[PDB]
């Protein structure tokens, strides 16, 4: 049934999205935290995140709700995880590949994404912060 | 040099040094503060080396982040980054007798494995919340 709805959206692209995490951070759509969200579509934003060691850009996540937000997330780094605590978005971002997850907020409030995957020894504290506006 | 390396440090703490409230602390007029506190500037080298992770609470504002172990960078790049912090912002001027961050109290720290959950004791136990 979610295949048959737009809940699909929270499950990663099954298009491959490889580029270098060694430049991404200083070469393209995750080299700058301002243009990370960009309108590609009618009520659709997508929005490029960079999860890299213990930390997430841009930060918080400010989107709109009532709308299509196209995630991509990468790591430059080591593997990461983005799994915001209060939605349905549990994606891995593995280092150098852009994990695609379309949602939709449709309630506003401040997130707290839990990376799942281990990195470092202060992997349990490398929460990011989604806030959704009203 | 200082400036390759502060590459890395914008990529959290941003050009400004203000960072991301909730996330990460700022540096500038805040250098100097620990500069000031016995034993502050072996912090800001385990800092960097190994980092830190916790609830930190800058100004009132506190935060829930990790600090990236440059472990991989040289002892004389950390050093370099350091110093470049603390005369950029002008905090090592804020101080009586700034002692540049040199190699060797980088290499002595290095040498100490520690970890970042770790020193978050160390920095409450200057008095740092
Ligand atoms: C994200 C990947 C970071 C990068 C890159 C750098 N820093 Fe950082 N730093 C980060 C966090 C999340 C924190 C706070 C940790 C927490 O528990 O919330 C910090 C903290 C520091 C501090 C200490 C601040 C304090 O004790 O009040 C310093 C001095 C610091 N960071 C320095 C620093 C430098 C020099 C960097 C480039 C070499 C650098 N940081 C990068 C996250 C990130
Ligand atoms: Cu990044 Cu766990």
């Amino acid at each position: 049934y979610t295949l048959a709805t737009h809940t699909a959206g929270v499950i990663p692209a099954g298009k491959l999205e490889r580029v270098d995490p060694t430049t991404v951070r200083q070469e393209g759509p995750w080299a700058d935290p301002a243009q990370a969200v960009v309108q590609t579509g009618p009520n659709q934003y997508t929005v490029y995140v960079l999860a890299f060691a213990f930390g997430y850009q841009p930060n918080p996540i400010e989107v709109p709700q009532g709308a299509e937000i196209v995630f991509k997330i990468t790591s430059p780094d080591v593997i990461h995880g983005f799994h915001v605590e209060g939605t349905n978005i549990n994606v891995e971002v593995l280092p150098g590949e852009v994990s695609t997850v379309r949602y939709t907020f449709k309630r506003p409030g401040e997130y707290r994404i839990i990376c799942n995957q281990y990195c470092g020894l202060g992997h349990q504290n490398m929460f990011g912060t989604i806030v959704v506006k009203e | 040099d200082g400036a390759k390396i502060y590459a890395q440090c914008a990529g959290c703490h941003q050009q400004n040094g203000q960072g991301i409230p909730g996330a990460f602390p700022p540096l500038a007029g805040h250098v100097a503060e620990i500069l000031a506190k016995e034993g502050g500037r072996e912090y800001l080298i385990l800092v960097l080396l190994y980092g830190l992770q916790g609830q930190i609470e800058v100004k009132g504002m506190k935060y829930n982040g990790v600090m990236s172990s440059f472990a991989q960078l040289k002892d004389e790049e950390i050093a370099a980054v350091l110093n470049h912090i603390a005369t950029a912002w002008g905090d090592a001027k804020k101080v009586k007798g700034f002692k540049p961050f040199t190699a060797e109290e980088v290499k002595k720290l290095r040498a100490k494995k520690l970890t970042p959950q770790q020193v978050l004791a160390e920095r409450k136990k200057l008095g740092l919340k």
